Parts: C-alpha cells; sequence; structure tokens
RNA sequence: UGACUCCCAAGAGCUCUUAUCGACGGAGUCGUUUGGCACCUCGAUGUCGACUCAUCACAUCCUGGGGUUGAAGAAGGUCCCAAGGGUUCGGUUGUUCGCCGAUUCAAGUGGUACGUGAGUUGGGUUUAGAACGUCGUGAGACAGUUCGGUUCCUAUCUACCGUUGGUGUUAAAGCGAGAACUGCGAGGAGCCAACCCUAGUACGAGAGGACUGGGUUGGGCCAACCUAUGGUGUACCGGUUGUUAUGACAAUAGCAGCGCCGGGAAGCUAAGUUGGUAUGGAAGAACUGCUGCUUAGCGGGAAAUCCUUCUCUAUACAAGUUCUCGGAACAGGUUUUAGAACAGAACUUCGAUAGGCGAGAGGUGGAAGCACCGCGAGGUGUGGAGCCAUCUCGUACUAAACGAA
RNA sequence: UUCCUUGUCGCAUAAGUAGCGACCUGCACGAAUGGUGUAACGACUGCCCCGCUGUCUCCGACAUGGACCCAGUGAAAUUGA
C-alpha cells in the first residue's frame, strides 16, 4: 500500500512539474486537435499532426491519447504520450459531437 | 512484530527495529561501525548496480509456460495432449529418466539476480533511487543493491567505504541527481 | 498401470504412519453451558441480553 | 507480422501492383515496419520493369500492425504496402536502390535508422 | 476485493446471495456457512446504507436486489432510523459449530445494535473529518522506534 | 582431476583416497576413516597424546 | 560387403612422386550399410514416417587455434587441435531419402530397441469390403496399383520434477527455539552476423583488397518485469432484440448457458519492455620457439579444462559459524506480494489484517426527476451528470486477544 | 490399368513424386466380365481459386465440469516372496 501511495505521490508532483513550464489543454475523444511533433529517430525532424482524437487513456504522466487522419489518402492512426517533450504544441480546433469514449467505428467508417 | 530472539538480538545490538535483515560481505577497509546510517547517496547516479529480489510467484506450472516447450497440435486427431512434455527419454538404455528433465513444478518466488542495471537518478531527501527497467520481485518486497560485477564502477567516484553526511544537514534542502548524459545528442550524428 | 507385488504390511504402516490423528492443542470449556469446543467459537451469549 | 503467404500492395511506379512475401530477411515472426521481405510478384501491370512471378526484394513502408517509438509513441497504418528494391546484386546487404522512381502514400520515420534512404529521398509524404 | 464463485455459476451464484439477503433482513439473524456469510455481509451493509440513503434512485436499486414488500420497507424505516449514526459495518458474523453431514462450518450472522444481539455493539461514533495524512517519510521518521528495557 | 592439481589443491585427499579403496567395503570403513588425521605440514593438536 | 585410416609409389602435376592426387598390389580400424548365423523372447518385446522431448560419440558442417600450399592480397586447397554453443522455413511425395525454391555463420555424420504409441498421431505397410492390370480351368493370388477401414490402461516399485513432515548433529534449560551467515559440493551461464573506423592502409603492374585493434546496429538464445502498448478482463458502465413478471405509467429483475453489441481499471500475459550473451586468474591442445647436449628443462599458446559473476547447498554424520530468547517458539483467527494440501510473509485490539463507511483517482459517457421544443419517434438544459470491477488515503463501526484465558 | 518412372513436353507455382492437357515405347487398354463420351445427381476419391478463420507463426486471458482439500459412503485390473 505504502509502495502504491509512493508512486502516486511521484506521479502527482511529475505531472505538476511538466503543467508549470508547458500548456498542454483538455483533450477529448472527438476533438479536432493539430499538433506539432519532433520525430527524434528522423534526425529530430518537425511536422504537423492533425486528426481527430479517437481514444484517451488518464494514467497520469503517462497519459496516452490517440489520432486517426488520412495522408495521401491512406488511414494514419498515431498514439502520442500526453506529456511528451516531443509534443512542441497543442491545439483544438474543433469538437465533433460523440456517444463514447472509445471511436474505434472510425476504422470501419468508408470516410 | 518481532519474535522474542530477534527483539534481542536488536536489544543487544543497540540498534532500533528493523523490518528487513541481509548481510553483504565486505573488505575489511570497507568495514563500518554498528549503528552507521545508510543513504541512497551510497550510489552515485550514472553508474551501474546489481539488484536482487525474489521473483514474482506463479504457483505450480506445466511444461509449457516454465520451459517454453511447443506442446502438442490442437486438432489433426490430438488426444488429450495439448500442453503435455511429451517423450521423456528414450527406452532401455538408459531405461531411467536424467537427473534435471524438464518436467512440471513450482515456477517462481525465487532468488535472481539482474546485472548492470542502470541509476538514473538519486532523490536523497526521500531516499529514492530512480533505476531504469524492471527489477525481480513484487511491489512492497525487499531488494538488495550491490556495485554491478560486469560493469564496475569507476573507483575513485564511489564514497568509500560509505557516503557519510553530517548531521547539521537538512532533509529539505537536498535536491535530486540526475545522471548526466554529456552533451552530445544521439539522435543528430547518426 | 496395475501394481507389480503386493504391497506388504510393513509398507503399508509406513505409508499410512503419517496420516495418524494427532491430539488439539487447546480446548476451551464453556463454564455456563458445559459445551466443549475450540478458540473462535460462539456458544453462549452473557446474562442481561 | 508480415509472414510467408502475405500478399502487400506494390507502391511505387515499378509495375508490380501485388505481392506475395517468401520471407522476411531478419526475425523469425515475420518483418514489422522497415524492414526488408523477400516476394513473389502475383499481380503486374502488362508494361512495366518487373513481370508477374518474377522473385523481388522489397522494403515495408506500410504495416498494419502498430510499431512503437523511442519516446512512447505509436504508429499504425490501415494495410500492408512494399517498395521494390534490387535484388541482383546480393553483396550489397545495405541501403539498396529502389527499382522504380516515385512514391505514393506515406512513409515511415523509421526507414532512416534503418537506413533506408533513397525511399526516404523519393518520398512526398512521411508519416 | 475477493469476489467468491461458491461453486455456482453467476445467476445462481447472485440469486442465492439476493435470497440470503432478503432472509437475513426478514429474520434479523439467520446461520449458513461461514463462507457464504463472509459474501453475505457485504451485501446487507449495501443495503442498509441504501436505504440511509433514503432516495427514489436508492429505492429503485434496492427493489432489483432484495425481493419482497416487506424487506424494501423494513430496508428503508426501521434500518433508516437504527443505524441513522453508524457508519459502517451493520453486521456480525459468528462461528458456531461444525455441521454433521458435510463437516461445513457454520455462523450466525445478524443486523446488530438491537434487542437479542449476539453481542453488545459500541455506540454509533460519527466519523471523524478527513485527516490529510503525513507523508510515507516523515512518517518512517516518526515510526523509528528501540527495542523496550526488558532484559 | 590430475594428481597434480589434487595436490595443489589440497595434498591430505590424496593419502585419504589411497587409504580408502585400501579398506573392506563395509560399514566400519567409514569409522575407520574417522580415525586416520591427515595433516599438509609438521603441526597437529595432538600434542598432549601419548605419541 | 560397407565406411574410414594407413603402407608402396608407376604415373598426373611445364621442372618436380607425395601442394593436390594416385594405377598395380597390400595392412588395419569401426560396428551405422548390404549380408551370414539362429543364442533370447511366439501362456505377445505393437511397424515406417511425422509430432514432442531429447542425450551421447567425434570420423567437425559452422564458429575458435594452428602447420603446409602449386599460400602476393582477397578467395581457397589440404592436414593437425578442438564437442563450448549452434546447425532454417517452404513445394511435390505417407514417405526416410532425394530433388527443387528462398535463406543461413552453417543447414554435420552416426548411436540411443533403425531413441521416444502405459507421451500424441495413424498418412504408408500388414485382417475382413471393392475395383483395375496380370497370373490361375477354378476357389483364389501379386512381393503391382487404387478407394475405405475401433490406437485400451485410475502408476504399486525404480527413475525424474516439485513441496513439505519427521529425524541425527550434548547444548547444561533430561535442552527447546528465532534470526543472520560460510559453502565441502552441485547446477546454470557459454552464440553469431552485418556495417563503420583503423584503411582504399598492408599486398599488388592493375583489377582487387586485408591481418590486428576498436565501435555501432541487428538476429538467435536465456533471465526477469507490467510503466506505457496490444489481447483478455462471466458480481464494472452504456446501447439493444425476444419473452415473462412487478396491474398500467415510471423504473427494474429473470432467461435466451456474459442473450447480443461497444468500451473497460486491476490481475495475468507478449505481440510489449528491460537485463545478460562479461572480467580477471590458473593449468595447458595442436603448434611454436629458447636452453642444453642426449637423459631433458623452460617460455608462449584456442569458442576447449579449473576457479571467479549467477542459483542451490551443513542429513557437508569430522554433521560448521555468529547474535539472541527462555510462559521462548508454536497453535488459533483476519489475510496475502505467497499458495494444490502443506509451506512462506503481514496483522492479531496501546490494532488498518480483512469487511463496512467516507473522500479521491480510474472506467463508462451524460442517471432519475423536473422544465422547454416537437403531432410523434425524439431533441435540449439542469450537469463531465449518474453509477461502480478495482487502487490509494482517512476512519475501529463489524470480525481478528470480545483472552475477566 | 505404365514396372522402368518423379517417362518427356506444355499449363500452373518462388519452388508441384500432385493436378490438368499432350505424346505413344499399351512391362501387362479395348468393344454387353461392354468401348468411348455424357446433362443431371453424390455425407464417394483428386486438383485449383475466392471468402473465412487459434490449423499454424505462437500462444494468451477468461468461463463451467473434473483434478486439489475436508466430512460421509466406497470399487478395479494386478500380486512367487
Ligand atoms: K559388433
Ligand atoms: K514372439
Ligand atoms: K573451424
Ligand atoms: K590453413
Ligand atoms: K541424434
Ligand atoms: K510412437
Ligand atoms: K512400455
Ligand atoms: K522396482
Ligand atoms: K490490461
Ligand atoms: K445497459
Ligand atoms: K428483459
Ligand atoms: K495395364
Ligand atoms: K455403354
Ligand atoms: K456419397
Ligand atoms: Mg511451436
Ligand atoms: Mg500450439
Ligand atoms: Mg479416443
Ligand atoms: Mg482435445
Ligand atoms: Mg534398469
Ligand atoms: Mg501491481
Ligand atoms: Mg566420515
Ligand atoms: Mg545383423
Ligand atoms: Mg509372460
Ligand atoms: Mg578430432
Ligand atoms: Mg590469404
Ligand atoms: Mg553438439
Ligand atoms: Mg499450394
Ligand atoms: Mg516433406
Ligand atoms: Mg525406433
Ligand atoms: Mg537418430
Ligand atoms: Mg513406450
Ligand atoms: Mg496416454
Ligand atoms: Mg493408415
Ligand atoms: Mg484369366
Ligand atoms: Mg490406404
Ligand atoms: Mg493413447
Ligand atoms: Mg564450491
Ligand atoms: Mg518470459
Ligand atoms: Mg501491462
Ligand atoms: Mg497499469
Ligand atoms: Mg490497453
Ligand atoms: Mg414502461
Ligand atoms: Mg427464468
Ligand atoms: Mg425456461
Ligand atoms: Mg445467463
Ligand atoms: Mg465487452
Ligand atoms: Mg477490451
Ligand atoms: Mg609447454
Ligand atoms: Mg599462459
Ligand atoms: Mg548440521
Ligand atoms: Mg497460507
Ligand atoms: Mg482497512
Ligand atoms: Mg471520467
Ligand atoms: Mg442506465
Ligand atoms: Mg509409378
Ligand atoms: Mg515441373
Ligand atoms: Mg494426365
Ligand atoms: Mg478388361
Ligand atoms: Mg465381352
Ligand atoms: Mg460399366
Ligand atoms: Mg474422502
Ligand atoms: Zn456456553
Amino acid at each position: 500500500k505504502t509502495a502504491k501511495h509512493i508512486m502516486q505521490i511521484v506521479d502527482k508532483e511529475a505531472v505538476e512539474e511538466v503543467r508549470t513550464r508547458r500548456e498542454i489543454p483538455e483533450i477529448r475523444p472527438g476533438y479536432i486537435v493539430q499538433l506539432k511533433v519532433e520525430v527524434p529517430e528522423n534526425k529530430r525532424r518537425v511536422s504537423i499532426v492533425k486528426g481527430i482524437v479517437i481514444a484517451r487513456r488518464n494514467a497520469g504522466l503517462n497519459s496516452t491519447f490517440r489520432i486517426r487522419r488520412l495522408v495521401a489518402g491512406v488511414g494514419v492512426e498515431s498514439m502520442f504520450p500526453l506529456y511528451s517533450p516531443n509534443l512542441r504544441e497543442i491545439k483544438v480546433l474543433d469538437k465533433k459531437r460523440v456517444r463514447r469514449a472509445k471511436l474505434y467505428y472510425l476504422r470501419d467508417k468508408m470516410n | 512484530h518481532l519474535t522474542m530472539p530477534e527483539l534481542g538480538h536488536f536489544r543487544a545490538q543497540g540498534v532500533p527495529l528493523k523490518r528487513k535483515l541481509r548481510e553483504f560481505p565486505v573488505t575489511e577497509d570497507a568495514l563500518l561501525p554498528v549503528g552507521t546510517e545508510l543513504g541512497v547517496r551510497h550510489f552515485v547516479p550514472g553508474q551501474y548496480v546489481d539488484v536482487t529480489g525474489i521473483t514474482r510467484g506463479k504457483g505450480f506450472q506445466g511444461v509449457m509456460k516454465r520451459w517454453k516447450f511447443k506442446g502438442g497440435p490442437a486438432s489433426h486427431g490430438c488426444s488429450k495432449a495439448h500442453r503435455k512434455g511429451g517423450s521423456t527419454g528414450q527406452r532401455d538404455d538408459p531405461g531411467k529418466v536424467f537427473k534435471g528433465r524438464k518436467m512440471p513444478g513450482h515456477m517462481g518466488a525465487a532468488q535472481r539476480t539482474v546485472k548492470n542495471v542502470w541509476v538514473y537518478k538519486i532523490d536523497p531527501a526521500r531516499n529514492l533511487i530512480w533505476v531504469r527497467g524492471q527489477v525481480p520481485g513484487a511491489e512492497g518486497n525487499f531488494v538488495f543493491i550491490n556495485d554491478a560485477c560486469y560493469k564496475k564502477p569507476d573507483i575513485s567516484k564511489l564514497p568509500f567505504p560509505t557516503y557519510l553526511a553530517p548531521e547539521d544537514e537538512d532533509p529539505s534542502e537536498l535536491e535530486p541527481l540526475v545522471a548526466d548524459l554529456g552533451e552530445v545528442d544521439p539522435f543528430m550524428l547518426a | 498401470a496395475v501394481p507389480k507385488k503386493k504391497v506388504s504390511k510393513h509398507k503399508r504402516g509406513i505409508r499410512n504412519g503419517p496420516k495418524a490423528l494427532k491430539p488439539v492443542p487447546v480446548i476451551i470449556r464453556c463454564r455456563s453451558c458445559g459445551r466443549v469446543k475450540l478458540p473462535h467459537f460462539f456458544c453462549c451469549s452473557g446474562e442481561r441480553g | 507480422f508480415i509472414q510467408m503467404g502475405t500478399v502487400l500492395k506494390v507502391v511505387d511506379n515499378s509495375g508490380a501492383k501485388k505481392v506475395m512475401c517468401i520471407q522476411a530477411l531478419k526475425g523469425k515472426k515475420g518483418a514489422r515496419l522497415g524492414d526488408t521481405i523477400v516476394a513473389s510478384v502475383k499481380e503486374a501491370m502488362p508494361n512495366g520493369k518487373v513481370k508477374k512471378g518474377a522473385v523481388v526484394y522489397g522494403v515495408v513502408v506500410r504495416a498494419a500492425m502498430q510499431r512503437g517509438r523511442v519516446d512512447g509513441s505509436e504508429v499504425r497504418f490501415d494495410d500492408n504496402a512494399v517498395v521494390l528494391v534490387d535484388n541482383k546484386d546480393k553483396k550489397t546487404k545495405t541501403d539498396r536502390q529502389p527499382i522504380g522512381t516515385r512514391v505514393f502514400g506515406p512513409v515511415p520515420h523509421e526507414l532512416r535508422k534503418k537506413k533506408h534512404l533513397k525511399i526516404l529521398a523519393l518520398a512526398q509524404h512521411i508519416a | 476485493t475477493k469476489l467468491r464463485k461458491l461453486g455456482r455459476h453467476t445467476g445462481h451464484r447472485m440469486s442465492m446471495l439476493r435470497t440470503l439477503v432478503s432472509q437475513l433482513v426478514k429474520h434479523e439473524r439467520i446461520e449458513t456457512t461461514i463462507t457464504k456469510a463472509k459474501e453475505v455481509r457485504r451485501l446487507a451493509d449495501n443495503m442498509v446504507q441504501l436505504g440511509k440513503e433514503g432516495s427514489l434512485d436508492a429505492a429503485r436499486r434496492a427493489a432489483g436486489f432484495v425481493r419482497g414488500d416487506d424487506v424494501i420497507h423494513k430496508i428503508f424505516t426501521e434500518f433508516a432510523y437504527r443505524y441513522k449514526d453508524r457508519t459502517g459495518g451493520y453486521t456480525r458474523m459468528l462461528r458456531t459449530r461444525i455441521r454433521v453431514g458435510d463437516a461445513a462450518p457454520m455462523a450466525y450472522i445478524e443486523f446488530i445494535d438491537r434487542e437479542n444481539e449476539l453481542r453488545q455493539s459500541n455506540p454509533p461514533t460519527p466519523q471523524p473529518p478527513q485527516r490529510v495524512p503525513l507523508d510515507p517519510w516523515a512518517r518512517s521518521r516518526l515510526m523509528r522506534q528501540y527495542a523496550p528495557p526488558k532484559e | 582431476r590430475s594428481l597434480k592439481d589434487q595436490m595443489a589443491k589440497d595434498p591430505t585427499e590424496v593419502i585419504r583416497k589411497a587409504v580408502w579403496r585400501m579398506l573392506p567395503t563395509n560399514n566400519l570403513r567409514d569409522d575407520r576413516d574417522r580415525k586416520l588425521r591427515i595433516f599438509e605440514g609438521n603441526e597437529h593438536p595432538f600434542g598432549d597424546k601419548p605419541l
């Protein structure tokens, strides 16, 4: 119990450390977000990524979210850690009305 | 919480009552007096350590989980031998099963060591060490940390025989120490 | 698989040896109802219930 | 995992349209994103460099199986696609010459670390 | 919490637990196996807490578990008044005997703070307001102690 | 193990093994091995005994 | 007979017998081939192949170390040393074998009842049905083909994998215990490739192109772990079909073997993530040199051998060591990070061990009631609402010493 | 129905002792022990393709019933010692 309590304390402090240096907006399923992603594998190449949030998981500093988009006609799904330092900027562009927390039916959608 | 013999051992050594005891072999110059407090500043961030603990228990286990045996087919006539070990020897020469034949039995809850475990961060205020990757054992169980044998740490950098803090030292004033990674970007020279 | 030989009384006695019953170390007797019982067994409430 | 029997789309202009993987060049379980496979051509255009039934090498540029990245990110594509590369010179076990001259569709960031630099140079979209 | 299977499939298990809680509310004390009582105590406490909440939503949730109009009325009137200031722990279970026939250990389980309860309960004590806990490091600093002089 | 390595390791075992297989194989053998006290040097603790 | 080793050396090798070979003829070794015998078993020792699990020998396929070359270098040939670790997936065929395709550092040869059916299969063969060809007057036959054709056993002993109970180990309490060790001894671990630098250097006319040393990235194998990812998550949340019931409304419950769909934390798990694939010493294989001066001695010397890292280990009977206790240790109860039982570990009332209650996190996704819009299905607001599998924190209300035991 | 034989050629596959189409050298086809075809039909025996999948790469989680444990009752083959 004390071990898990220590993990929770350290995670809470780590999350509050990040949120006082960078601005991270609230991200929900169905949100159209645009973000700039630095990929350190590809010589730290920065690209702009835009898509609809289809999934989210709240796990403290290791919270994740998933983005579905079309790139040159091919559907590309990307999962990002929310507090990753390689996300330079996150903007929320639009909010679609959805009824659920996971939108995996969008993969079977024609568009 | 203690039996009377253990309580008497602590009483006659003149030390406060402890939950876990472990003995470490040392050289003669590395001895410390009874009652010396050891903190996380024994280790230097960036060094490698060996971590020993009792692994996760798995109970009684079959050959497929315990030894990665392949088992049998799920169809094509196979009769009640889907997860079994198959043959356990040869016929009459040797006429016996050899020692060490991999069979079902208890798995896990055993002592194992992970070598060359990298120390990322030292937090001396809370006596916490951040160390990269997995460590054997359950949460809340005890592990034992030594210098790494394979990647031996630098002799001139280790606090010997231990880090001896002054008593005029505040718990609030110590800041965490992170391993120095250098100034050469590993993603930009490739 | 069948037994190859009859089991002797010696081997049967050796097998059944550890399966002998042992006495219970602690026995409680209630002074009111007289029930003989193990610890953590309820028999009686006190008076002025 | 891309393995023996996997049918892949061909997303360059080498003339082939569909291949079936023979093996992954590395890995017991098969090929992930960025790996090189041996394949045989199942469908080809009538006028192209590569004919039906030929044994070819191809670099996986789109994969339906998710692939993790160094900072915890993941990427996943809808289908499985290859770009055909030269296999006549078998002593050059490094960055191989693409057969075609154009690459259609998105291309993973993984090609730089796996040293598929010519395909990365030929690509228009990187995901 | 370890939720026991009791050798029954889910429909049978939940039907039996609902029937047992209803019989416990009706009779105020029943005898069953120790394992079944360790399962029944949590659900009986949940039913009492639903009666203490007292709303229409609580009544509809409780009517989906317990059986009988007398049981739901007893829960929402008599138990609601009786356990009004008791925080939790509305039930007591005590091992009694070994059953002939299958050597099952048996236990009484009863609602407390009533006439002819098995033991006298503690008075209903309201909980103190929520304390902010100390850090595990401050607590560990305060937990250090030596052996008492007994030699 | 060679005789040279055994002599380097523990030379008393050489004598103990030579004597052991020269004794009859019965239940008295280990009692007789108990009486065989071998020392690598000139020093032994039985100086108060009638040697 | 077969396989392998050796002796001779005509001849081939431009010259040159033995770098590579080797006619005519000889000597052996092994016990895998084809055979010979008929000693065991006919009051039964169940086939070939596949699967699973292996283990041994070395006459070595790869990796490691060498001598020689008809060895410039690269690539090889040949022989010696070496069994530590390895030695692929597919197409046809019942096939072993073998061919073919794609690979690989390599895709070794043999023994183990041609290892392994009280461990799996049952495709071939080798009962009874049927057909073709052929042979037979015929009933039938084939060592030819073809389609079909019951695979029993609850483990007593040895062996082996695990887990405990007792017991010897004079001690001074006729001694009984709790901890912490040491390790006689045993087991495990032992791999390889590609690229880059050294270096387009050495070598070579050129084309080509190193040894040595050091890095990086992979593959395989092994040891763990669950933060995140994926799967699952049958007493969580929501949607929904048929029916029965609570008279109806409203809100639910049972069953459709989670009724069916969409999600899902913990836990488990790999498809995920980590950690190893060392170091140092000793003795030394082929081989290599130095000293001698005929007996020898000494130095160097490999993925091999022995210690060292890792795991077990005092029933290690010469039975070990240290600290402590003496109404000690157990037992019982609540549990669990542990678990078949047993065992371990926590807690056992001057107590957070479990339940309950309260708060928060997490999941789901917007409860009911009421109001407004609409003829209506329905929509909007109140309102990140309501609910609760788990996790943390607070709290003795219940059960653990409620043991006035 | 062909021993030699996995005959040879063609289609097909990355690769096909299979299958289909040829050829004729029919070991040892052949005309009511019928010859050659044939729409429809077959729980008959082959071959190929699409769909689909834990058949497999490579196995994992969960659920019920046994196996485990306690209390009742209580067999079997076998057995020179
Ligand atoms: K022989
Ligand atoms: K016979
Ligand atoms: K070699
Ligand atoms: K050589
Ligand atoms: K073998
Ligand atoms: K068999
Ligand atoms: K047998
Ligand atoms: K026996
Ligand atoms: K999970
Ligand atoms: K629902
Ligand atoms: K219904
Ligand atoms: K014929
Ligand atoms: K006819
Ligand atoms: K039929
Ligand atoms: Mg397998
Ligand atoms: Mg399987
Ligand atoms: Mg059967
Ligand atoms: Mg089965
Ligand atoms: Mg024998
Ligand atoms: Mg955990
Ligand atoms: Mg002895
Ligand atoms: Mg013979
Ligand atoms: Mg017989
Ligand atoms: Mg040899
Ligand atoms: Mg050379
Ligand atoms: Mg071998
Ligand atoms: Mg096929
Ligand atoms: Mg085959
Ligand atoms: Mg055999
Ligand atoms: Mg064999
Ligand atoms: Mg057998
Ligand atoms: Mg069987
Ligand atoms: Mg058959
Ligand atoms: Mg005839
Ligand atoms: Mg047949
Ligand atoms: Mg069988
Ligand atoms: Mg030893
Ligand atoms: Mg594993
Ligand atoms: Mg996980
Ligand atoms: Mg987690
Ligand atoms: Mg997940
Ligand atoms: Mg209604
Ligand atoms: Mg019903
Ligand atoms: Mg019915
Ligand atoms: Mg049901
Ligand atoms: Mg679901
Ligand atoms: Mg799920
Ligand atoms: Mg020498
Ligand atoms: Mg040396
Ligand atoms: Mg002893
Ligand atoms: Mg236990
Ligand atoms: Mg609690
Ligand atoms: Mg939420
Ligand atoms: Mg609802
Ligand atoms: Mg034939
Ligand atoms: Mg062909
Ligand atoms: Mg034909
Ligand atoms: Mg005829
Ligand atoms: Mg006729
Ligand atoms: Mg006819
Ligand atoms: Mg019984
Ligand atoms: Zn009584």
